[PDB]
């Protein structure tokens, strides 16, 4: 629908060696953490929506802590509360993801 | 509360004074099968408590993290930030920042006259004689309002005995002592 | 990529993005206004206009 | 018995058919958060409240939202639609604002 | 057209304060052109608070 204000797609680096794989939940490994803006646009109510919004989401920043095998948590965020999303899912485990700085 | 980015943080919240034996609490409505990986970063950038906590089915969780004050890296001052690195299904990662001050007593001397007038004059020593031994760290010039304050270290659950040695030109030179348990004001 | 040259300009989220600034020196803007930013936001808000 | 009836026709027929009828009669409750530690300040009003309805009569069946999908669990109560969002970006130009008739 | 979110990895972890930003458009190289002017966004009375 359009949505009027913007929101987030944070999202946080981990290594695999740190997973917890009995309940989806990376362990440790404090390294980098970001988010992505998402605007549709600004939309003063009806009549402005983007339907399909490809998002490459970013993390970069790191470059003096390690890299490895890595495990990433990302999340559909509302901006801090915001207006009500889901039917699901929000919630991004992936298992597999390698990192470079 | 505050729903900082859709988890409602009920606890920590950004500025939350702790002191010696006190406890940060983990309260945070989450989607279900989160862990806490919860970072306690000191002010020399380093993580003294690390610890993994697990959210129940439902949303929900009030956890005890970490006692602050029993534990050494916590028993003097300074601030930490508490960052919860949410490491779920939803990453969250806030800094909040969290302060600390260790338990403080003020002991009382106090010198009089049936003049009708307080007397004054005096070196007042407060001796830290729990150690066993009349640790001086606080030595003062009675001043005019006629409470000899002096603050001191403390902590809850010891028998802090000092000794008020009063030495003074013009009267008698004296010594009395007290006891604080705990905190509370030894004043004779 | 041989498709190419953009018109980026840079301005405050209260100032509209579709719309190029009529102002533009170039090489920077000044928006010598305030902002005040809350505690664990590590962020401007700002609007990226591209056509 | 106010639940519609599973009908058996005569001996032979099988079909055995409920239904349940419902209309939203609001319930607005506040939801709080401040301007000052995430920007933005929001009421959100917990997603109006259930009735049931026969013969146009309405009975408060409460918070309707966890029921029915569009919802989202903030403060463990799911909300859904029939709410509001108000979006408060205060900064130094003072308050820019937008709005979700949720 | 954008909202970006400057991400920084210490202006969260800065204090409270009179701040000044120069928000650059660099490519990371390897992508497009920028700039037909504009080229930068600062901020010349903003305030953090911590």
């Amino acid at each position: 629908l359009p949505y009027p204000q913007e929101f987030q797609i944070q999202a946080f680096v981990y290594e695999a060696s740190q997973f917890n794989v009995h309940t989806g939940s990376p362990t440790a490994a404090p390294v980098y953490f970001s988010y992505s803006a998402v605007r549709a646009y600004p939309a003063l109510g009806i009549g402005t929506s983007v339907p399909n919004l490809l998002v490459y989401v970013q993390l970069q920043g790191i470059s003096n802590l390690p890299a490895g095998k890595y495990v990433i948590v990302l999340s559909a965020v509302p901006f801090a509360g915001g207006p009500v999303l889901s039917e699901y899912p929000a919630q991004l485990i992936f298992t597999n993801v390698t990192l470079t700085q | 509360a505050v729903t900082i980015n859709g988890i409602t943080f009920y606890s920590p919240v950004p500025n939350q004074t702790y002191k010696y034996g006190q406890q940060l609490v983990l309260s945070i409505q989450s989607q279900p099968n989160a862990l806490v990986t919860l970072y306690v970063y000191d002010p020399k950038g380093n993580v003294v408590y690390n610890n993994v906590y697990q959210t129940n089915s439902s949303g929900g969780l009030t956890a005890t993290i970490a006692t602050f004050g029993s534990t050494p890296g916590f028993t003097t001052v300074g601030t930490y930030t508490v960052s919860l690195s949410v490491q779920g299904t939803t990453s969250e990662s806030a800094s909040v920042n969290v302060q600390y001050v260790p338990l403080t007593s003020t002991i009382t001397a106090t010198v009089v006259n049936q003049e009708g007038s307080p007397l004054a004059g005096a070196t007042v020593q407060l001796y830290n004689t729990t150690s066993g031994s009349n640790t001086l760290v606080a030595t003062q010039t009675t001043n005019s309002q006629g409470v000899a304050t002096f603050t001191v270290l403390s902590f809850p659950g010891v028998t802090q005995t000092f000794k008020l040695v009063a030495s003074l030109q013009g009267y008698a030179a004296s010594t009395a002592s007290v006891s604080i348990t705990g905190q509370q004001n030894a004043s004779v | 990529t041989a498709e190419n040259f953009t018109p980026i300009r840079l301005a405050p989220f209260q100032v509209p993005a579709q719309v190029p600034l009529p102002n533009a020196p170039k090489l920077k803007y000044e928006y010598n206004g305030s902002i005040v930013i809350t505690p664990q936001q590590q962020v401007l808000k700002i609007y990226v206009t591209s056509i | 018995n106010v639940l519609p009836t599973l009908t058996e026709l005569a001996a032979g027929n099988g079909t055995f058919t409920g239904s349940l009828q419902f209309t939203i009669v609001p319930n607005n409750t506040v939801v709080q958060i401040p301007s000052s530690l995430t920007k933005t300040s929001f009421a959100v009003y917990t997603n109006g409240s259930l009735a049931i309805v026969l013969n146009g009569k309405a009975y408060s069946l409460g918070p309707a939202g966890l029921f029915l999908l569009p919802f989202v669990t903030y403060t463990g109560s799911a909300i859904g639609a029939n709410a509001t969002a108000i979006i408060t970006v205060s900064d130094g130009v003072g308050t820019s604002t937008t709005q979700v008739p949720i």
